[PDB]
DNA sequence: CTGGAGAATCCCGGTGCCGAGGCCGCTCAATTGGTCGTAGACAGCTCTAGCACCGCTTAAACGCACGTACGCGCTGTCCCCCGCGTTTTAACCGCCAAGGGGATTACTCCCTAGTCTCCAGGCACGTGTCAGATATATACATCCTGTG
DNA sequence: CACAGGATGTATATATCTGACACGTGCCTGGAGACTAGGGAGTAATCCCCTTGGCGGTTAAAACGCGGGGGACAGCGCGTACGTGCGTTTAAGCGGTGCTAGAGCTGTCTACGACCAATTGAGCGGCCTCGGCACCGGGATTCTCCAG
């Protein structure tokens, strides 16, 4: 049965930031853990968030409260932008 | 009359466990939260129950921290905390 | 300068209920310390919480959440 | 594709269908997974970046879970947020007291 | 129709199984939530309840109180070492520390 | 506007294990907040069982996995025993 | 008698890598109950999603789960 | 030629902190899970990974143990960790 | 080592108050009773991989001897923290007054779920080659003892 | 008491080889496009409550200063237990072969849970009201300490 996994995402990422960079299968698969586990926290940030203001919605703003919650400082703020820039040219 | 030093400090120590009133005074507390609030958004309010949670958070993990600051201490053969044994309790917890 | 309002027989109070006998006299400022830190965290989440809300008053439902993200539930305030 | 309109490497359509079948809320906004693969895709960039360099600091071309860990526990703000993770085949970082040397 | 009877008291239950049934439909739990899961929740949480209040209310009569404070929910959980476990991270307002004082220190 | 709580849930048990003894408000306070910490974290734990298993429903025996894992040993056990007992007598 | 299986050499291997320099010759006894206790809160609740799933077969899922569950993510085994 | 007693711990201490591999024996450790899983349910079957998942939790955390273990004993000014430092440790992490 | 002083804490009892606890409207959420459609239970089948065994090689464990450096006990100094009495400060309490903003209601609209069709991104599967694992011999780099 | 050099260990080209990584192929299922329907939320106005600012009086507490003792720490000696190394044993590791238990999938079908509309009583807010607890004072008991 098919296993869908992050591990092409990943792998682009990585021929963007070092295009003679390399991952082995099992530092992919820590890979694709990092991205499951960091996905699952902001989420379930989001998810109560909304909940807390009697939202039925996880919104951008949602999500970016809780980036700012769970990232530490400059992470934080970088990944904001990184987030705003998406939406922005999203809706663009 | 004069006690020897640490009679006194044993009755504190009894006394403090025995109580369960807030051991900061709450308007200084008051004025230190607020001004720390004043570096991420200005002209802010406060509930007096915010502040009231926040001092309770704040002196159960100091009581705490000084517990595990009593351990590390004892574990040297002393018995006076030091900062030192502050940062090893704290280093231990992953602070 | 309202950091200094937290006395040193306020600290001495704290390390009695923590069992301490005997406190350095150095422990004092490093106890300032250590609560700033951790004011500054439950604080920054506080008022993070507050912005969400799009309020100007941090409610004592703030300050829980923000313990409570960081590992530190509180019963006793809703 | 919506990661192209968004401009991102990681999967926008993925990421939403991940997030309403993951029981996050009753409705998901149209922007909510345009900004989480953003955020998703920044933090694996940067781990990516670090464990590169580790891994050319160890004379590797090709990443193995020991530079990850070594990138992880170099970067402060990645150890924070990747304080309570343990890394397979990851090792530690050598580190010796200087008490004990001689 | 016929006289509406709770489902906590079909169950046995104090703890109201149709508020902890809404309360799971409306969390974001699961796309479907069985007939059996709140009646299984309620009596857990009625389980955790009567315990704490059963160790607590010894602890108030210990006092020679007729009515449970902080002090003794405290008390009570820092006391028993598997409500100790289960609350560990958890702070309670008002109530105070175990009174322990290190051998070394007497 | 109304605000729900457990406390008269807490006052019933409380009467049967404790037929003399009050509660002050305070207290009643933190055993709402303690039923509501413990919700949480069953239903949580019920949640994420589910989805491992890639099941759509939270069922008895999702719950009575999640206080095994929840409790801590003979608390657990006693919970397992109320839980399948309560559920026994709601089925008949 | 197979938590001798875990030996004094082995132990010592991993107290050097943990930075050790010298090792009381009561530690390993010591290390072989933290070592146990652990095993057993591990492989207790991956026995409890293993039989959740109504498996014979403990899997890696109900390991990296059980190892999640108590606030120790690994990375690596899915 | 004999070196003094504490420099070839410190080689190993950071040959060891080079490598990666684990350091127990894989067929000790896989009779200790099973026999420890036994006292659970009997007949199991493990995968592989599930035990080589097992002993990378198991190394990594003796590992963090040991390290708070070392500065514990650095604390008390000595520079041989004891079970009262491995206890210590595990106290102040809340164990 | 006793034996009284002296201080602190606790135990009793009377007062008084304010919050726990019981009762009364009332309303909205839980119950009743059907309907339906799909999630999951079940049976059968495939075949993956876990278990069992077996022979061999050797790396690791084990047991032993020796010495040294580290743990630990003891001593002494001195300084810094405790116990306590006094003076100052501002916390605390009670009250008054203004109004900012949290909370509610109503309305309206636009944004998201749902559906259906369609197709291309992504997954499983092959495959080849080059980065890395493994010697291998060597050039250092390091530790330790003898010697000047 | 400080270098010389010897033995030991480790980093470093260099050569073999291999298997796992990177890319290409086929195909399918889930992601995108185009709508419609409906309700979640954005917005404005309003109300009242609860936050802030001020003010004055009282006293608990903070700050300060002053012995003095006892605890931290530095130094020193000693003994034993751990590190290092060496020879012997033993089972771990590895590689194969073989067997079948059970994991995993598929097809059926049913029964279980969502949903919906009407009904009603369980639970909630409000409101008294009396008794459990706080407080105050005063005396008994216990504990600490120093002087003989």
């Amino acid at each position: 049965t098919r296993k869908e996994s992050y591990a092409i995402y990943v792998y682009k990422v990585l021929k963007q930031v070092h295009p003679d960079t390399g991952i082995s299968s099992k530092a992919m698969s820590i890979m694709n853990s990092f991205v499951n586990d960091v996905f699952e926290r902001i989420a379930g940030e989001a998810s109560r968030l909304a909940h807390y203001n009697k939202r039925s919605t996880i919104t951008s703003r949602e999500i970016q409260t809780a980036v700012r919650l769970l990232l530490p400082g400059e992470l934080a703020k970088h990944a904001v932008s990184e987030g705003t820039k998406a939406v922005t040219k999203y809706t663009s | 009359h004069r006690y020897r030093p640490g009679t006194v400090a044993l009755r504190e120590i009894r006394r403090y466990q025995k109580s369960t009133e807030l051991l900061i005074r709450k308007l200084p507390f008051q004025r230190l939260v607020r001004e720390i609030a004043q570096d991420f958004k200005t002209d802010l309010r406060f509930q007096s129950s915010a502040v009231m949670a926040l001092q309770e958070a704040s002196e159960a993990y100091l009581v705490a921290l000084f517990e595990d600051t009593n351990l590390c201490a004892i574990h040297a053969k002393r018995v006076t905390i030091m900062p030192k044994d502050i940062q090893l309790a704290r280093r231990i917890r992953g602070e | 300068d309202n950091i200094q309002g937290i006395t040193k027989p306020a600290i001495r109070r704290l390390a009695r209920r923590g069992g301490v006998k005997r406190i350095s006299g150095l422990i004092y400022e490093e106890t300032r310390g250590v609560l700033k830190v951790f004011l500054e965290n439950v604080i920054r989440d506080a008022v993070t919480y507050t912005e969400h809300a799009k309020r100007k008053t941090v409610t004592a439902m703030d300050v829980v959440y923000a313990l409570k993200r960081q590992g530190r539930t509180l019963y006793g305030f809703g | 594709t919506r990661s192209s309109r968004a401009g991102l490497q990681f999967p926008v359509g993925r990421v939403h269908r991940l997030l309403r079948k993951g029981n996050y809320a009753e409705r998901v906004g149209a922007g909510a997974p345009v900004y989480l693969a953003a955020v998703l895709e920044y933090l694996t960039a940067e781990i990516l970046e670090l464990a590169g360099n580790a891994a050319r600091d160890n004379k590797k071309t090709r990443i193995i879970p020991r530079h990850l860990q070594l990138a992880v526990r170099n970067d402060e703000e990645l150890n924070k947020l990747l304080g309570r993770v343990t890394i397979a085949q990851g090792g530690v970082l050598p580190n010796i007291q200087s008490v004990l040397l001689p």
